[PDB]
């Protein structure tokens, strides 16, 4: 009559790593270490993310006209831009702070895009039609963005112009424009009539005064003159006042915006699909209450810790030994 | 083994008891068999149950976390960016593999401690009314049938001693 | 006849946190986590902060008019504002570098005021009194900086300004100023007389120009005008001038400092009392020689490591088991 | 525990001896009575002691640390800021709590070592001349009084000595 | 000793066993000498040559890492990159010291548990046949010749007994 | 006859430290802390480091006088600069984003400096001699950068110039130049006789109008004028347009990059010598394959982790025991 002490055994095959030795079966462990993602860009709390597609943060802003799916855009869960964004900025120049202003929508959920100087009835005294150029062409014909206006001469007469905005709105709006630099004074007299022009824009925080730098520059998309495009973030109450003898791309589209954490800018080519998800990467969904994952690094939603880990398995049985 | 338990002094597992990690196996006049010890089995449950939501714990889930752009004269504050993201990577990973590494030993050490205090709990039991073969089994000497194996499985036993 | 081998057991209800288990009661432990503050904030090596109260760093360096409480302030041990520190720049506009000069001030333990251009003695042919606005005003009247000297033309005229101050001190002297924006060219011309004015700042390092931005904006504190700041670090030795042909707001007075480090900038609302410590914290001080403490990431001073931590409690002895 | 000493083969501990940490309890003809082994309580307190100087050591006290301020159109250097304070601040977290948790498992164990050593070092110089019950106690077989007692917690026990044991043995 | 057997049970250690870290000593009518235990040497040898090999393997070499310039209005990001590289420091120390203690603490207690487990595994063979004096020595009752040592260091034993008794 | 089992021991002096425990003398240990270094700058890949001596990079890459030892340099595995590397800048003024440009040069490998506005053929219609200046002096004459040219007017004419370069390298074209700012209006005349001078300089992403800013500052180098220095990366293709009415300091030699990683900026007193390594510090090289290292922070090539640590030694054997 005999009586021994044991201990359990299996046929599992799943193997940890010890500091002094490796690939040690056991009869249990978990993995903590997610790899398995969805291969589809989903929503994020019901609210379909913003896909700008051939588009940038640029393109959509100043109204590209390679971007008119996105003029109905009003909110989303994060914002998608792919391998080919490029439709941004058609006619050549500089968006100044453009990086920043990326980073301000980053934390925007849902803004509210209306006429803030409307195209028919602010420029009695100016040329509202005829601002169009190649390099932002659509249908073959010459065009131009869809936010912004190009004023020019009415009959070789370009009067100082003054026009103010009042943010009644009780949100931040954002007001983008842009001034317009001529290769020659030839083109500075036949667009403005007044060779020695400027713009002027002034908010309780903004003030300066441009002033057209006139020079001949390689051509860019066709165009040897440049355009350089500004923004800023009018607050509640405050008044926005702009004046120009010339040279001013006017505001004629701006967003009164909602803020809101958990959003951002991510760089996928991944489909979008009638999904939900609680944490988004740039290769596809996460569905797991795992600590850790190998997948990307850029997260939106909860997510498990990134890591570079390719095994993080911890065993919770004993070693195992079947010894048939 | 750390402790000489398990893969030592109990060469092999036994892929027949499947109701817990620690047991015994018993063979009697009325027949042979498997049986776990649930107070021991349960206690490793509990604390190997607790250590791996312990570890989960100090691991907190990552939120919202996407790249920012730079100019092409913003080179530098790019790189600081990308040193303090590469930076955070190569200590995180660093914490959960190494962190995995030490408690994987820490649990086969505490099974295998586990073992060898049950083994002794028994063998202080029995004494002379048992003799220690090897691969830790007692041959009994006063023969104990199915209902006093029990009480060895118990805790209970009771010692009535002759030789033997 | 007998021998017993055991151990230790007492009243203690301490109990400690393992891997396997949890509230462990133990005989033996020490808490490794500090809790407990001053709520005071207290002297460092005998030195007392500087309170700017209802001031901030600007208010406090160009001498806001609300801020004369400030103008004995000459060591500290750290500086301190609170949530009321909003008279700063009374005059509306833009304070340049503003950041970099408060970061500057972290290592800045004292200085001397002195008059680097003497008011009554330095500018025979422009007009030093008149230079005050609304914008400004003290006990019911108009009023100005107190560092800073508001120049506008002598009757009819502003003839080009220029004025030279060598760095004679053995220190690093802060020289501020500001040039002045109008809203109009009429203005322009009703305080400068000059259409095209320039300002022009430069030392041995330090080379600058400012051309006034005239553009027309809202009133902010009843002025459509703006103000920019400027400062800069004058080396020992160094000569540093000023040339302009209007819209100069000339430096009055200037501050020799003192390097030292060990002192920085924290927001409380605290009270200051006649006390010392090692260990300052916006809640506090500290006195404690414990490695960690969970009252509050700013720091001043030798501190124990900040920590998210509610418990840090390491064991000493043993399990405790009375078993009475 | 670990080492199935301490609320192991002995149940529990003794509010009685208050001396030390690890001990005897001897009861004689001459009376009873607690004595703390100096030896073994010595080196537990020694390596306890250095061990959490050693952690102190580790954890370099915190010198001036103050906030940046950033203005409207730098958010994402500030955010640049913020990010790396919150990143050391969880590793820092992690560290203290981690470091603790995991000494602590090892300091249990540690004192659970000293018990069961100290018990097998009594075992081993006994030997025949007395038999183990359970509680960690020995049973005398050849009578120990006081100053004999003071010869086993004190690691002289002389076994020969003791014979006598082979006839109370049986 | 967290095993009591190294600078415990067995006072002591052997500066005449060269071969390895484990060892028996025999005496017999044939003589004296050591002899070490190829067994249990070579796994702690193949334990601790691993765990070496682990700890360099978490310790990624470092890449070309040079300094950045900053001007004097840049004083706020030459803070922000100096406290990100004495933070990152701070911290590799704190690790690498740290893991070194801690391993080191199990080193020394790897080896206390193999001399431990070694002696049991003899105790467990010989019984009755020898006695357990101190120091980890065991006298036989039956004397055994180099033959039969080797036997014993050998795992192999095999019982005749008889009892001297 | 009896059999004891045992443990090993030497005569070893090897000390080790645990938690519980310091100096522990064991049998067998490895040292994880690399300290010695070589005390020498070595080549890497075979390739020998550039030494700027007394030079800095503006010095190096303007063609300041006293660097025309650097003149030669092409390739090179690092760059060093020494204690004594002041000769940089020789006429005072500001060069704007040079640490962006020192950011840069460190992914450059080598280079094929080139003649890209040749001195005698790209300017007929002005004056290309007499562009020198006792602040640039070299052999007791007053002279100038290497790779700069500083145009005057041509018998008080100063016809505006436009001059272009177009890229055909397929490599990325580094482009420097200035713009010079006279002490007063006289100075202006004689130098350019245009009182009204402009610089304009324009490629496919950069635009830049400069306009000269006369005034007096403190001597440098015996200068009261300014020179600001600046640089632009090319693309390959693209083209840079140079137009002036005066105070242009046009570019003569530029250079086409090449990129490679692994390379950098070091500040090193230690001399170089014919010698190879993986790892180098500005202490020295390091030829070793332990985990970490005391030497130094600063690395280029291959290194063992730095660490703060005196002693990171790891025990292998047991504790040793003599007992002779
Ligand atoms: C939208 O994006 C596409 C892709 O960049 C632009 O197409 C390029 O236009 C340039 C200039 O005419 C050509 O030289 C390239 O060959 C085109 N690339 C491709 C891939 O077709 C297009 O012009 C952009 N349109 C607008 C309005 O921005
Ligand atoms: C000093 O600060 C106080 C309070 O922050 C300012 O008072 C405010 O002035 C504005 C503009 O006139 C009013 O709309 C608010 O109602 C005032 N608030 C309070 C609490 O009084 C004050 O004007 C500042 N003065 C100076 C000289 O800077
Ligand atoms: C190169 O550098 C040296 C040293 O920095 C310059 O020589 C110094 O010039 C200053 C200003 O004229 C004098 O006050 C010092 O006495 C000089 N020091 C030494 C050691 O010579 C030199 O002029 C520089 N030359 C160039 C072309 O940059």
């Amino acid at each position: 009559d005999t009586i021994c002490i044991g201990y359990h055994a299996n046929n599992s095959t799943d193997t940890v790593d010890t500091v002094l030795e490796k690939n040690v079966t056991v009869t249990h462990s978990v993995n903590l270490l997610e790899d398995s993602h969805n291969g589809k860009l989903c929503k994020l709390k019901g609210i379909a993310p913003l896909q700008l597609g051939k588009c940038n943060i640029a393109g959509w802003l100043l109204g590209n006209p390679e971007c008119d799916l996105l003029l109905t855009a009003s909110s989303w869960s994060y914002i998608v831009e792919t391998s080919n964004s490029e439709n941004g900025t058609c006619y050549p120049g500089d968006f100044i702070d453009y990086e920043e202003l990326r980073e301000q929508l980053s934390s925007v959920s849902s803004f509210e895009k209306f006429e803030i100087f409307p195209k028919t009835s602010s420029w009695p005294n100016h040329e509202t039609t005829k601002g169009v150029t190649a390099a932002c062409s659509y249908a073959g014909a010459s065009s131009f963005y869809r936010n912004l206006l190009w004023l020019t001469k009415k009959g070789s007469s370009y009067p100082k112009l003054s026009k103010s905005y009042v943010n009644n709105k009780g949100k931040e709006v954002l007001v983008l424009w842009g001034v317009h630099h001529p290769p020659t004074g030839t083109d500075q007299q036949s667009l403005y009539q007044n060779a020695d022009a400027y713009v002027s824009v002034g908010s309780s925080k903004y003030n300066r005064r441009f002033t057209p730098e006139i020079a001949a520059r390689p051509k860019v998309r066709g165009q040897a003159g440049r355009m350089n495009y500004y923004w800023t973030l009018l607050e509640p109450g405050d008044t926005i006042t702009f004046e120009a003898t010339g040279n001013l791309i006017a505001p004629w589209y701006a967003f009164a915006l909602n803020r809101g954490s958990g959003s951002g800018i991510i760089t996928s080519d991944a489909p979008v699909h009638d999904c939900n998800t609680k944490c988004q990467t740039p290769h596809g969904a996460i569905n797991s209450s795992l600590p850790f994952q190998n997948i990307h690094p850029v997260t939106i939603g909860e997510c498990p810790k990134y890591v570079r880990s390719t095994k993080l398995r911890m065993a919770t049985g004993l070693r195992n030994i079947p010894a048939r | 083994g750390l402790f000489g338990a398990i893969a030592g002094f109990i060469e092999g597992g036994w892929t027949g008891m499947i109701d817990g990690w620690y047991g015994y196996h018993h063979q009697n006049e009325q027949g042979s068999g498997y049986a776990a010890d649930q107070k021991s089995t349960q206690n490793a449950i509990d604390g190997i149950t607790n250590k791996v939501n312990s570890v989960i714990e100090k691991m907190n889930t990552q939120f919202t976390a996407v790249g920012k752009e730079f100019n092409n004269l913003e080179r530098r504050i790019e790189n600081l960016n990308k040193k303090v993201d590469d930076g955070f990577l190569d200590i995180w990973t660093y914490n959960a593999e190494l962190l995995v590494l030490l408690e994987n030993e820490r649990t086969l050490d505490f099974h295998d401690s586990n073992v060898r205090n049950l083994y002794e709990k028994v063998k202080s039991q029995l004494k002379n009314n048992a003799k220690e073969i090897g691969n830790g089994c007692f041959e009994f000497y006063h023969k104990c049938d199915d209902a006093c194996m029990e009480s060895v499985r118990n805790g209970t036993y009771d010692y009535p001693k002759y030789s033997e």
